[PDB]
C-alpha cells in the first residue's frame, strides 16, 4: 500500500547499513570506500521514485511510527515529514554526496 | 632548526634577515615573475648603496627606519610555503608520527611478522647501549667547568665512537610516515 | 605562546616550551589554541575604530532604509471574498462588514 | 616617515621595532651570554636524562611542579586582607547575586500581578 | 553478480522489512500515517463516490 | 585507475586526447544549450508583457473631473 | 606501480631571455645601470606550451564555435520539421 | 531582521572575498554570501524561492569546490593563487568545469543559477522593503561577478608560477566522472526542476525594462 | 523609481501613502463603479487548495494550469498556453493596481489644488 | 600525492641546474664542492638570493639560521636530503 | 526488600572466608548477581508505591538510585583491583568490607520509610567513606580533605536531626506516607523560617550548593578511584533525594525561601563552569563539573514543578554514570603517568586509540548531546525554568555553551596534539580498563531507549 | 481497521480523483508502482498470511481491568487515613484518564492539519475549538498544583474558584 512511505523510509534505513558493517571485515579492507559510494548511489536512485510520485500528484505524508514517550499531555514520537521540501532535498543531497565520495576516493587515496 | 642558536644576532645577520623578509613580501605583492624581477633588482640596488658605510651608529640608524618602512608596507597576507610554520599543511602529518619505543610493546604475534626488522632493531639497541656509556664520559671530560656555555655538541673523536646524544636525532619517525 | 620562535628546537614543540624554564602564571591562557598577543600589521586602536565605524554605519543606514522604504507604483492587492474572510481565521457566525473591490 | 605602530595588550610590539635592542652595551651582551648559559645548562641536563637507555619513566620537571603548586596550593598562605582584596571580593561575589535577585524578583512580581489582574492569556499552557 | 547480491541484501530485504512494519504494525494504530488530501479540480470524478465535479463558470476567454 | 604520465620539469605537461575532447564537448554543449534556450524562451530575459506608461492614461478612465464639480 | 622512469633534465643552455617580458625588464633595468642575475631562471615560464595566452573573453567563449554550429543545424532541422 | 541580517552578511562576505588569496577561502566567502542572499529571500517572504536557490547552489558550489581540490592536489597541496599560473591548457577539464560553475554562480541566463538568482533579484526589486538592503544585495551581486573573475584570472590565464617539477595530471576516471555528473547537473537541473515543480508564488509578469535587466547589468 | 524621489525629496502630501491607500471613496471619480467578477467559487477553490495568497481574481487560470500539469505529467512542457493565460491575467491585475495608484495620485493633486485655490480666494 | 621518490642524484642535478642559470656564476668554474665566497667570489646578499632560489626550486623554505651557513652546493644538497629523509 | 539486603550482607563473610587470590572474582561475580536481582525493582506502578513492609518501601524515585548503587560496586572493584596489588590480604579484605558496608547503608537509606532511620543511615554512610579517603589516599592532603568532608556534612546535618525530632513532637509521626497524607501549610513565621532552614541545609551542603562546595574538590581529588566514583555517582544524590522527599512539608514557604538558593545556583553554575576553563588538574575539573550539574539539579528541585522533578531525576542518573566514567578515564591516565596534571601527558589518541574513543564518548555525554539522557534532564529543567521565568534562559544558555567548551578542552589537551617525547612508559590499555569503560557507557545508551524508567514518580 | 474505533478517531470520506491521461506518453509512476507491488507487496502479504494462520492456530485473550467507584476526598473525615488513601488513588486514576483524553484531542487536531493541507486554517476549525474547550477544562482542573499535588489541593483550588464565582455572581446580581 502507498509505496511513498516505504520508499522514503527505505532510503534513510539503507543509508545506515555500512555503519552497522563498520565492525565487520570489509571495514578492514580497501573495498569499504567503494562500498559506501555504491550504497549512496543506490540510495539516491531509490529516493528518485518518491520525487517522481510527488511531481505527478503532489503526494505528502506524515509518518509517526515509533512512540518514544509521553510526558502527561505531551507525546513525543519518532515522526518523519515527507513533504515537498524533504522529497526534493533528499535526491539533491544524495547526488552531491555520491559525487563527493567518488571524488574523495581519488583525493584521499594516500 | 638543526643549528644551535647564538647569544645574539650581529648587525650583518639582522641586515640579511631584513633583506630576505623584504624580498619575500615584495614577491607576495608583485605576483607576476617579470615584475618581481624588476622590483627585486630595484630593491637590491636600494640595499647595497649603503654597503660600504664604515661607522656603526649611522649604520644602526639605518635598518631601523628600514624595519619601520617594512612594517608599514608588509603585505598583511604574505605567501607561506605549505609546510612552513604558518602554511596550510604545517603540522598535517604529526598525528601519524609514532615513537620507536612503541614497538617494544607489540605482542609476540605481531613481532612474528617482520622478524628481520626486529632483528635489526635489536642490533641498534645493543649499539645504543654501549655507545651511551662511552658518550657520557666523553661529554663529562669535554665540557668546561660551570656547565656548557652554548647548546652545541661535539662530534666523535675516536675510532669506534658515536656522536654524543645521537639516539633521538637519528631515530626520528619520518617526515611523512604514512 | 604563539609568538615564540617556531624554528627553535623546543623540548615540547607543540607547547613551545623548554624543560626546566620558568612557566608563565597564565600558560593555559596562551597555548596557541587560545588568546594570542602577536603583533598585527595594523594597530589595535585603528582596527577597533574601523570595525566599530563600519558596524555603526551599517546599523544607522539600515534604520534610515527602514524610515525611507522602497516600493512600486501599485495599489494594494485585492482579494475577492471579503478579503478572504472565511479562509483566514473564519468565524462564520459574525457576518463581517463586507468589503468590495473597485474595478478600474 | 611612515605612520607609527601603537602596541597594545593583545597586539604587542614587534621585536624588530624595539629601541632596546639597538642600544647595545657590554652589560647587555654579558646578560645575553649568561641567559644562554643557563638555558644551555638546562638543555644539557634534559638531554642527558632524555637519551638514557636505562630510563623507563617520566622525566620530572620541577618547573611544572612549581607552576601547579603556585597556582593551587600557594594561594592562601600568601593571601592578605587588604582594601583591594576586600572590595574586589565583595563586588565579584555579592553584586551578581543581588543584581540577578532583583531582576528575577521584579519579573516574577510583574507576572504575578498580571495573573491576579487576569490579563495574561495563558491558553494552551498545560505543562509547567 | 555482485550488483545483484547488493541489490538483494541492501535494497530488497530492508524494503521488505519496512513495508511489513508499516503495513501491519504502524497502520494498526490511528493517525500514525496521515496523508495530505489529494487535490480536486473541476471536471474530475471520484472512484469512491462516482460523482462528477461541475465545471467552472465559463470565464470570458480571450488571449 | 588512470594511465602513466611522467613529470616534465619545466615543460608543458603531457595531455591526453580524451580529456581535451571531453572538455571541448562539454563547453560546446553549454553554449548550445544557452543559445537554444534563448531562441525558444526569449521572454525569460526580456519579458513578455510591456510596462505601461501611467502618465499616458487619459483622465476619463481615471475618474478625473475638470476641477470644478467636486 | 609508481613513476620510476628516470626523468632527465633538459639542457640549461636552452633557456634564453629573448622574446619574453624579461627582456623588457632587462632594458628598463639597463636604463638605470642595473641587470637581472636570475633572468634566465624563469624563462621556461614563457617558452614552451606556456608561450601563448588566452584572454578572459576568449576563456569564457571556450566552445562557442561548435555550440553555435550545432545550434544552427538544430534550428534548421526544427524549421524544416515544423514547417510540414 | 532576517532581511537586514542577510543583506549585511552577503555584502560583507563578498567584500571580504574580493581580495583573498587562498582559493578555498574565496569559495567559502562566496558560500557565505550566497547564504546571506538566501536569508534575504526569506526576509521578503519568499520561502520556496529560497529552497530553490538552496537546490541550485548545492550543484554548482559543490562542483566549484571539486575543481579547487583538483587544482590543489595537482599542484602538490598548494592553495595560494599567487603560485598557480597558466592552467587553462595544462588541465582543460577542470578549466571548463570551473568556467561553467562560475557562469552558473553569476546567474548566466538559462543555467542552473539563473532560475533562482534571477528570480531573487526580481523579487527584491519589486517589494516593499528597505532601500539599503536592496542596494547591498545589488552590490553583492556585482562583487560575486568580481570575485569569480578574480579566481579565473589568477588561476588560469597568466603564465605559470608553480615550482618547476610539473606533476599536473587529470587523467583519473574517478575525478572526471565525479566532476562531469555535477557539470551536467549545473547545466540542466535548474530547467528541469523549475519546469517540474508546481507554482508556489505569484509571478512578476510586468516589470520596467531597466528593472528586469538589473541583475545582468550589475553582473 | 521616480515616485520615490518625488515623495522623499519633494512634497510628501502631494503623493499617496501606500500603507493607507486608497484615501478617497470609490465613487468620487464616477458613479458607474462596476464591480469585479470572480469565476472560481469558494468550494472548488478550497478543493484545489491553491494558497491563501494565490486565491486572487486570476484563480480560474491557476486551477486550469494545475489541472494541466497533473493530467499531462511526463510531458512537463505540454501546455504552455495555460501558463501564458495565468501570466496574462496576473499582468492585467498588476496594471489595474497601477491604474489605481495613478488615480489616487491625481485625486490627491486636484484636492491640494482645490485647497490652494480656496485659500487664494479667501485671501483676496 | 603521486610524487616520485626523489634521490640524491636528482637533488644534486637540480641544485647545479639552478646554479648554472645564475649568470653571476661561470658554469665552467663551479663544482659541487665550490665554495661561494672564495672560489666563486660572491657576496652575502648573493648567497641569500641563492638560498631563496633553492627554496623556490624545491618548494620548501630553509630557516635563516640554517640558511646563513650553507656555503657549498654539496652542503646544500646534504641539507635538503637530511630534511627530506632521502637516504639514497 | 530483604531479598537485596541479605545477599549484600552475605558478601562480607564471603569476602573474609575467601582464598587469598580469589577475593576479587567472588566479589565481582556476586555483586553483579545482586545487581541483576535489584533490576526487578524497576517494575513500578502509577499508584502510590511498593510498600514492602513497615520499614522499607520503594518508589520510581528510589528504584533508579538503588539500581545505580548496586551497579556501581562491581565497577569500583574492577577499578580498585589495580592499585591495591601490593597490599596485604587483610587490608584488601578491609577495603572490600568498607565498600560493601557503604553499599548496604546506601541501599537501606534509599528505602527508609521513616525519616529518622533515613537520617541514621544517611549519616552512617559517612564513616566508610572517611576511612576510604584517609587510609588509602595517596597524598598527604587526604587527612585534611577527610576533615573537611566530615565536618561540613555534620555542621549541616546536626540541626536537621533537631528539626526532625521536633516535627515528631508536633505531627506525631515521621513516616513518609503519613507525612504526605497529613501535610499542612507552613505559616510565614520566624520559627517556621528557621525550621525550613534546618530541614533544607543538611541536603544543601551535600549537593553541594555553591558557596558550600569547598569540601568537594578536596575530597574528590584526594580519594582513591573507588572513593571518587562512589562520591560523584551516588553520594551527591543523597541530598537531592532528601530534598525531594522533605519538600512536601515546607510549602508554601518554599515559594520565597528558595530565592537565596536559586540565585546561588543559577549564578554558581556559571562560576564553577568558568572554573573548569582554567584548571590544571583533571580530577579538579571533573569535580567542578559535578558541582555545576548538581547546581542545575538544585534549581530543578527548588522550582518544584513536575517537569522539574522529572528532569532532576534523569540528570542525577546521567551525571552519576558520566562522572564515574570520567573519573575512571582520568585514573587510567594517572596510573600510567603518576602526575594528575592535564598538560603533561598529551597526544594520547595516537598511542591509545580505543581509549581516545572512550574519552570522546564520555566528553560527548558530559556535553549533553541529544538524545542522551543528560540532555533529556537538562532540557526538562530548562523548560521548567523558562516557565518559572523567561529570563533564566540567558543563564542556562550561557552554561550550556561554557560546558561544551571545557568538555572539548579536556578532550583536546589530553588526546590531541603531539605526544610528550620523554614519556615512554605508556603501555597498551588492558582489557580490564576497556571493559570498565564499556560497562560504564553501554547502560547510558540503553537507557536512552526507555527514558520513562529514569523520569521519576511524576512521569 | 477495526483495531480502533472510528468514532473516537474520526476521518473524512477521503474522496480521490480518477486518472485522466491527456497524453499518450506512459508515465513511469504506474510502472514503478506495479513493479513495487509485484516485488514487495506480494511477498509481504504471503508472510503476513502465514504468520496470521500461525497465530490463529493458538488463540488466547486478555481483558481490560474494571475499577469500582469509591468515595472521593469530599466525604472523608479530617484524619481518616483509609478513606483518604482510597480517594487519592481514585483521583490519580482520574487524572491519568484526563491526561489521555487531552492527548486524544491533540492527536485529532494534528492529524487534521496535515490532511487539510493548504486550507487547514478554515477546514480544521472544528478540531481547533474542541482542543480549546478541553484545554480550558484541564487547565482549570490541574494547573499550579505543583510536584506534590494531591486530591486535597485540587479540592482546595476548586473551593476557592467556586467562592470567587459566587462572589462575582452576587456582586453582579446586586449591581
Ligand atoms: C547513525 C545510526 C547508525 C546505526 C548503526 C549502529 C551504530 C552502533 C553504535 C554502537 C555504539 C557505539 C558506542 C561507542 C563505542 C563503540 C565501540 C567502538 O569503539 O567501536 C569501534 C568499531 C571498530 O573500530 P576500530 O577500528 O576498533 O576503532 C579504532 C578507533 O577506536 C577509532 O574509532 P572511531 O573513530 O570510529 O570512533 C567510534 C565512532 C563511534 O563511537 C560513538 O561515538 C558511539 C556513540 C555515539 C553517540 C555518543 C553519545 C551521544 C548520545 C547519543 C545517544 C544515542 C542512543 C541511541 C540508542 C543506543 C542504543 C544502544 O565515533 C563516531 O562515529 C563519532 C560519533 C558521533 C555521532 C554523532 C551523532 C550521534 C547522535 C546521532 C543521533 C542518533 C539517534 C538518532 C535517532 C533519530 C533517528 C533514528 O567501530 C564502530 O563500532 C563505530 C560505531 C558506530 C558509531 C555510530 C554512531 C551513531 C550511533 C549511535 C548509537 C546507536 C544509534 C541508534 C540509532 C541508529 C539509527
Ligand atoms: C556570548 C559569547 C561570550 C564569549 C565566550 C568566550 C569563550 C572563552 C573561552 C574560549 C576558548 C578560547 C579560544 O577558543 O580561542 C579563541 C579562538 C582562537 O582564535 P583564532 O582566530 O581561531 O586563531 C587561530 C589562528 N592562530 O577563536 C575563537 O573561537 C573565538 C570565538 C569567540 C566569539 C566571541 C564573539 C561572539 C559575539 C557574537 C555577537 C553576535 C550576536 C548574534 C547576531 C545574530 C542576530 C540574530
Ligand atoms: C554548612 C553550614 C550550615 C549550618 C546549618 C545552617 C542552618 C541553621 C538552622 C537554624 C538552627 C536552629 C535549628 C532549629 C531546629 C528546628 C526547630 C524549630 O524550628 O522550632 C522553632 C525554634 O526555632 C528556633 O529556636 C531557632 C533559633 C536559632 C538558634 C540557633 C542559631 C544558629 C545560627 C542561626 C543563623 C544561621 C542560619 C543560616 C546559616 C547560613 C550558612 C552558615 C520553634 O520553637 P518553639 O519555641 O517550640 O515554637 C515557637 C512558638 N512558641
Ligand atoms: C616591501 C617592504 C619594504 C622594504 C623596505 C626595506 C628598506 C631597505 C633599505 C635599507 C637600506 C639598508 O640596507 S641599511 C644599511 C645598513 N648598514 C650597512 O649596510 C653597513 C655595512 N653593511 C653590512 O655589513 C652588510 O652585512 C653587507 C655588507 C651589505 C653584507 O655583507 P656580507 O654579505 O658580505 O656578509
Amino acid at each position: 500500500m502507498n509505496p511513498f512511505a516505504s520508499l522514503t523510509l527505505t532510503t534513510l534505513t539503507i543509508l545506515t547499513i555500512p555503519i552497522m558493517m563498520s565492525n565487520s571485515n570489509i571495514y578492514k579492507t580497501n573495498l569499504y570506500p567503494n562500498y559506501v559510494k555504491t550504497t549512496v548511489s543506490y540510495a539516491f536512485t531509490l529516493s528518485l521514485v518518491p520525487l517522481l510520485m510527488f511531481m505527478h500528484t503532489g503526494q505528502e505524508m506524515i509518518i509517526s511510527n515509533w512512540h518514544w514517550m509521553t510526558l502527561q499531555t505531551v507525546e513525543l514520537s519518532l515522526s518523519f515529514k515527507m513533504d515537498y521540501f524533504s522529497v526534493m532535498f533528499i535526491p539533491v543531497a544524495l547526488f552531491v554526496t555520491w559525487s563527493i565520495m567518488e571524488f574523495s576516493m581519488w583525493y584521499m587515496h594516500s | 632548526a638543526f643549528s644551535a642558536p647564538a647569544a645574539y644576532l650581529t648587525h650583518q645577520q639582522k641586515v640579511l634577515r631584513l633583506y630576505k623578509r623584504a624580498l619575500r613580501h615584495l614577491e607576495s605583492w608583485c605576483v607576476h615573475r617579470d615584475k618581481y624581477r624588476y622590483f627585486a633588482c630595484l630593491m637590491r640596488a636600494r640595499f647595497d648603496e649603503h654597503k660600504n658605510e664604515k661607522d656603526m651608529v649611522k649604520a644602526t640608524q639605518l635598518l631601523r627606519q628600514a624595519e619601520e618602512e617594512f612594517w608599514y608596507g608588509q603585505h598583511p597576507q604574505p605567501y607561506i610555503f605549505p609546510e612552513s610554520p604558518g602554511g596550510t599543511s604545517y603540522e598535517r602529518y604529526e598525528c601519524y608520527k609514532v615513537p620507536e619505543w612503541c614497538l617494544d610493546d607489540w605482542h609476540p604475534s605481531e613481532k612474528a611478522m617482520y622478524p628481520d626488522y626486529f632483528a635489526k632493531r635489536e642490533q641498534w639497541k645493543r649499539l645504543r647501549r654501549e655507545s651511551w656509556e662511552r658518550e657520557v664520559k666523553q661529554l663529562q671530560e669535554e665540557t668546561p667547568p660551570g656547565g656548557p656555555r652554548t647548546e652545541a655538541l661535539p662530534p666523535a673523536r675516536k675510532e669506534g665512537d658515536l656522536p654524543p646524544l645521537w639516539w633521538h636525532i637519528v631515530t626520528r619517525p619520518r617526515e611523512r610516515p604514512m | 605562546q604563539q609568538e615564540r620562535d617556531p624554528w627553535y628546537d623546543w623540548d615540547h614543540p607543540d607547547l613551545r616550551l623548554n624543560w626546566g624554564e620558568p612557566i608563565h602564571w597564565d600558560l593555559d591562557m596562551y597555548i596557541r589554541n587560545r588568546v594570542d598577543t602577536s603583533p598585527t600589521p595594523v594597530s589595535w586602536n585603528t582596527m577597533c575604530k574601523h570595525l566599530f565605524g563600519f558596524v555603526a554605519f551599517m546599523l544607522f543606514m539600515f534604520w534610515v532604509g527602514e524610515i525611507y522604504p522602497s516600493y512600486q507604483p501599485v495599489g494594494p492587492k485585492q482579494y475577492p471574498y471579503n478579503d478572504l474572510y472565511l479562509e483566514r481565521g473564519g468565524d462564520p457566525t459574525k457576518e463581517p462588514e463586507p468589503v468590495v473591490h473597485y474595478e478600474i | 616617515s611612515f605612520p607609527k605602530y601603537k602596541p597594545s595588550r593583545l597586539a604587542t610590539l614587534p621585536a624588530t621595532l624595539d629601541p632596546a635592542e639597538y642600544d647595545i652595551s657590554p652589560e647587555t651582551r654579558k646578560a645575553q651570554a649568561e641567559r644562554l648559559a643557563i638555558r644551555s645548562r638546562l638543555k644539557r641536563e634534559y638531554l642527558l636524562q632524555y637519551n638514557d637507555p636505562n630510563r623507563l619513566g617520566v622525566i620530572e620537571d620541577p618547573a611544572l611542579i612549581r607552576w601547579t603548586y603556585a597556582r593551587s596550593a600557594n594561594i592562601y598562605p600568601n593571601f592578605r586582607p587588604t582594601p583591594k582584596t576586600s572590595l574586589l571580593g565583595a563586588l565579584f561575589g555579592i553584586g551578581p547575586l543581588f543584581f540577578w535577585y532583583y531582576v528575577f524578583k521584579t519579573d516574577r512580581d510583574k507576572k504575578e500581578k498580571l495573573i491576579q489582574e487576569g490579563k495574561l492569556d495563558q491558553t494552551f499552557n498545560i505543562s509547567y | 553478480y555482485r550488483h545483484s547480491i547488493f541489490a538483494v541484501t541492501h535494497v530488497l530485504i530492508p524494503v521488505w522489512i519496512i513495508h511489513y512494519y508499516l503495513k501491519y504494525h504502524v497502520t494498526a494504530k490511528p493517525y500514525t500515517v496521515v496523508e495530505r488530501k489529494p487535490r480536486i479540480f473541476p471536471g474530475d470524478t471520484i472512484l469512491e463516490t462516482g460523482e462528477v465535479i461541475p465545471l467552472m463558470k465559463e470565464f470570458p476567454d480571450q488571449h | 585507475g588512470g594511465v602513466h604520465i611522467e613529470p616534465r620539469y619545466r615543460q608543458f605537461p603531457q595531455l591526453t586526447r580524451s580529456q581535451l575532447i571531453q572538455a571541448e564537448f562539454f563547453s560546446a554543449t553549454m553554449w548550445f544549450w544557452i543559445l537554444w534556450r534563448f531562441w525558444h524562451d526569449s521572454d525569460a530575459v526580456l519579458g513578455h508583457f510591456p510596462y505601461p506608461d501611467p502618465s499616458q492614461w487619459t483622465d476619463e478612465e481615471l475618474g478625473i473631473l475638470p476641477d470644478d464639480e467636486d | 606501480e609508481h613513476g620510476h622512469s628516470k626523468m632527465e633534465l633538459p639542457d640549461y643552455k636552452q633557456w634564453k631571455i629573448e622574446g619574453t617580458p624579461l627582456e623588457t625588464v632587462q632594458e628598463k633595468l639597463a636604463a638605470r645601470g642595473l641587470r637581472d642575475p636570475w633572468g634566465r631562471n624563469e624563462a621556461w615560464r614563457y617558452s614552451g606550451g606556456f608561450a601563448n595566452n588566452v584572454s578572459f573573453v576568449g576563456a569564457l567563449l571556450k566552445g562557442f564555435k561548435w555550440g553555435f554550429a550545432a545550434f544552427v543545424v538544430a534550428v534548421g532541422a526544427e524549421y524544416y520539421l515544423e514547417s510540414q | 531582521m532576517t532581511l537586514c541580517l542577510g543583506a549585511i552578511t552577503t555584502l560583507f562576505t563578498a567584500l571580504c572575498a574580493i581580495t583573498q588569496n587562498d582559493i578555498k577561502k574565496i569559495v567559502a566567502f562566496s558560500t557565505s554570501s550566497q547564504l546571506g542572499l538566501m536569508m534575504v529571500t526569506i526576509g521578503i517572504n519568499q520561502p520556496h524561492l529560497a529552497f530553490l536557490h538552496i537546490c541550485m547552489h548545492a550543484f554548482f558550489k559543490a562542483m566549484l569546490f571539486m575543481c579547487s581540490g583538483s587544482i590543489i592536489h595537482s599542484l602538490n597541496d598548494e592553495q595560494d593563487i599567487r603560485k598557480m599560473g597558466g592552467l587553462y591548457k595544462a588541465m582543460p577539464f577542470t578549466t571548463t568545469a570551473l568556467i561553467i560553475g562560475s557562469l552558473a554562480l553569476t546567474g548566466m541566463p538559462y543555467l542552473t543559477g539563473f532560475y533562482s538568482k534571477d528570480l531573487i533579484i526580481e523579487a527584491v526589486n519589486m517589494s516593499y522593503t528597505n532601500a539599503w538592503a536592496l542596494l547591498m544585495t545589488l552590490i553583492a551581486t556585482s562583487l560575486t561577478a568580481a570575485y569569480s573573475t578574480r579566481i579565473i584570472f589568477f588561476a588560469f590565464l597568466g603564465k605559470p608560477r608553480f615550482p618547476p617539477l610539473v606533476l599536473i595530471n587529470e587523467n583519473n576516471p574517478l575525478l572526471i566522472n565525479s566532476i562531469k555528473r555535477l557539470l551536467i547537473g549545473s547545466i540542466f537541473a535548474g530547467f528541469i526542476i523549475s519546469n517540474n515543480i508546481p507554482p508556489m508564488t505569484v509571478p512578476n509578469t510586468t516589470m520596467p525594462l531597466y528593472m528586469k535587466m538589473t541583475a545582468l547589468i550589475v553582473t | 523609481g521616480a515616485h520615490l524621489a518625488r515623495r522623499y525629496l519633494g512634497d510628501a502630501s502631494k503623493e499617496p501613502d501606500p500603507l493607507r491607500m486608497p484615501t478617497f471613496p470609490p465613487d468620487y471619480g464616477f458613479p458607474e463603479r462596476k464591480e469585479r467578477e470572480m469565476v472560481a467559487t469558494q468550494q472548488e477553490m478550497n478543493d484545489a487548495q491553491l494558497m491563501l495568497q494565490q486565491r486572487d481574481y486570476c484563480a480560474h487560470y491557476l486551477i486550469q494550469l494545475l489541472k494541466c500539469k497533473r493530467d499531462s505529467f511526463p510531458n512537463f512542457l505540454a501546455c504552455k498556453h495555460e501558463q501564458h493565460d495565468w501570466d496574462y491575467c496576473e499582468h492585467l491585475d498588476y496594471v489595474k493596481r497601477m491604474k489605481e495608484f495613478e488615480r489616487e495620485r491625481r485625486l490627491l493633486q486636484r484636492k491640494k489644488r482645490r485647497e490652494q485655490r480656496e485659500a487664494e480666494m479667501a485671501r483676496g | 600525492s603521486d610524487a616520485p621518490p626523489l634521490t640524491l642524484e636528482a637533488i644534486k642535478d637540480r641544485v647545479l641546474y639552478v646554479l648554472k642559470l645564475y649568470d653571476k656564476i661561470d658554469p665552467e668554474k663551479l663544482s659541487v664542492n665550490s665554495h661561494f665566497m672564495k672560489d666563486l667570489g660572491l657576496d652575502s646578499l648573493d648567497q641569500v638570493e641563492i638560498i631563496m632560489a633553492m627554496e623556490d626550486e624545491f618548494g620548501f623554505e630553509i630557516p635563516d639560521i640554517d640558511a646563513e651557513k650553507l656555503m657549498c652546493p654539496q652542503e646544500i644538497v646534504d641539507y635538503i636530503a637530511d630534511k627530506k629523509d632521502v637516504y639514497e | 526488600m530483604l531479598k537485596i539486603i541479605i545477599p549484600t550482607t552475605m558478601l562480607l563473610p564471603m569476602t573474609w572466608m575467601s582464598k587469598h587470590n580469589m577475593i576479587w572474582i567472588n566479589a565481582t561475580v556476586h555483586s553483579l548477581l545482586i545487581s541483576l536481582i535489584s533490576l526487578s525493582l524497576l517494575n513500578q506502578l502509577g499508584e502510590n508505591s511498593l510498600n514492602f513492609s513497615l520499614t522499607f518501601f520503594s518508589d520510581s524515585l528510589s528504584a533508579p538510585l538503588l539500581v545505580l548503587t548496586t551497579w556501581l560496586l562491581p565497577l569500583m572493584l574492577m577499578a580498585s583491583q589495580s592499585h591495591l596489588s601490593k597490599e596485604t590480604t587483610t587490608r584488601k579484605k578491609l577495603y572490600i568490607t568498607m565498600l560493601i558496608l557503604l553499599q548496604l547503608f546506601l541501599i537501606m537509606t534509599f528505602t527508609a520509610t521513616e525519616l529518622i532511620l533515613f537520617y541514621i543511615l544517611f549519616e552512617a554512610t559517612l564513616v566508610p567513606t572517611l576511612i576510604i579517603i584517609t587510609r588509602w589516599g595517596n597524598q598527604t592532603e587526604r587527612l585534611n580533605a577527610g576533615l573537611y568532608f566530615l565536618f561540613y556534612t555534620l555542621a549541616g546535618s546536626l540541626p536537621l536531626l533537631v528539626a526532625l525530632v521536633y516535627i515528631q513532637n508536633t505531627t506525631g509521626s515521621l513516616n513518609f506516607l503519613i507525612i504526605h497524607y497529613w501535610s499542612h501549610p507552613l505559616s510565614n513565621s520566624w520559627s517556621n523560617i528557621f525550621m525550613w532552614l534546618a530541614c533544607i541545609m543538611a541536603f544543601m551542603v551535600k549537593m553541594p550548593l555553591y558557596g558550600l562546595h569547598l569540601w568537594l574538590p578536596k575530597a574528590h581529588v584526594e580519594a582513591p578511584i573507588a572513593g571518587s566514583m562512589v562520591l560523584a555517582a551516588v553520594l551527591l544524590k543523597l541530598g537531592g533525594y532528601g530534598m525531594m522527599r522533605i519538600t512536601t512539608i515546607l510549602n508554601p514557604l518554599t515559594n520565597y525561601m528558595a530565592y537565596p538558593f536559586l540565585m546561588l545556583s543559577m549564578w554558581g553554575m556559571i562560576m564553577t563552569s568558568s572554573i573548569c576553563l582554567r584548571q590544571t588538574d583533571l580530577k579538579s575539573l571533573i569535580a567542578y563539573s559535578s558541582v555545576s550539574h548538581m547546581a542545575l539539579v538544585i534549581v530543578a528541585i527548588m522550582i518544584q514543578t513536575p517537569w522539574s522533578f522529572m528532569g532532576a531525576t534523569a540528570l542525577m542518573i546521567a551525571h552519576g554514570l558520566t562522572s564515574s566514567m570520567l573519573f575512571c578515564l582520568a585514573n587510567t591516565n594517572y596510573e600510567r603517568v603518576h602526575s594528575r596534571t592535564m598538560i603533561l601527558a598529551r597526544g594520547l589518541q595516537t598511542l591509545l586509540p580505543l581509549m581516545a574513543t572512550w574519552w570522546l564518548v564520555a566528553s560527548l555525554t558530559n556535553l549533553a548531546l541529544p538524545p542522551s539522557i543528560n540532555l533529556i534532564g537538562e532540557l526538562f529543567i530548562i523548560t521548567a525554568s523558562f516557565s518559572w521565568s523567561n529570563i533564566t534562559i540567558i543563564l542556562m544558555g550561557m552554561n550550556m555553551m561554557i560546558t561544551a567548551l571545557y568538555s572539548l578542552y579536556m578532550l583536546i589537551t589530553t588526546q590531541r596534539g603531539k605526544y610528550t617525547h620523554h614519556i615512554n612508559n605508556i603501555k597498551p590499555s588492558f582489557t580490564r580498563e576497556n571493559a570498565l569503560m564499556a560497562l560504564h557507557i553501554l547502560p547510558l545508551l540503553l537507557l536512552t531507549l526507555n527514558p520513562k524508567m529514569i523520569l521519576g514518580p511524576l512521569y | 481497521p477495526d483495531s480502533w474505533d472510528k468514532d473516537v478517531y474520526p476521518e473524512p470520506p477521503r474522496r480521490t480523483p480518477a486518472p485522466a491521461p491527456q497524453t499518450s506518453l506512459p508515465n513511469p509512476v504506474t510502472y514503478l508502482t506495479k513493479i513495487f507491488d509485484l516485488l514487495v507487496d506480494r511477498p509481504v502479504t504471503l508472510a503476513r498470511e502465514f504468520i496470521e494462520q500461525q497465530h490463529a492456530k493458538n488463540r488466547y485473550y486478555y481483558y481490560h481491568r474494571e475499577f469500582r467507584r469509591v468515595p472521593d476526598i469530599t466525604e472523608c473525615e479530617e484524619k481518616d487515613i483509609l478513606c483518604m488513601f482510597e480517594a487519592e488513588m481514585q483521583w490519580r486514576r482520574d487524572y491519568k484518564v484526563d491526561q489521555e483524553i487531552v492527548n486524544i484531542i491533540q492527536e485529532r487536531l494534528k492529524a487534521c492539519q496535515q490532511r487539510e493541507g493548504e486550507s487547514y486554517r478554515q477546514n480544521c476549525a472544528k478540531e481547533l475549538e474542541q482542543f480549546t474547550q478541553v484545554s480550558k477544562a484541564f487547565q482549570d482542573r490541574y494547573s499550579d498544583l505543583g510536584a506534590h499535588y494531591s486530591a486535597r489541593k485540587c479540592l482546595a483550588k476548586q473551593k476557592q474558584r467556586m467562592l470567587a464565582e459566587r462572589k462575582a455572581a452576587k456582586e453582579a446580581a446586586a449591581a
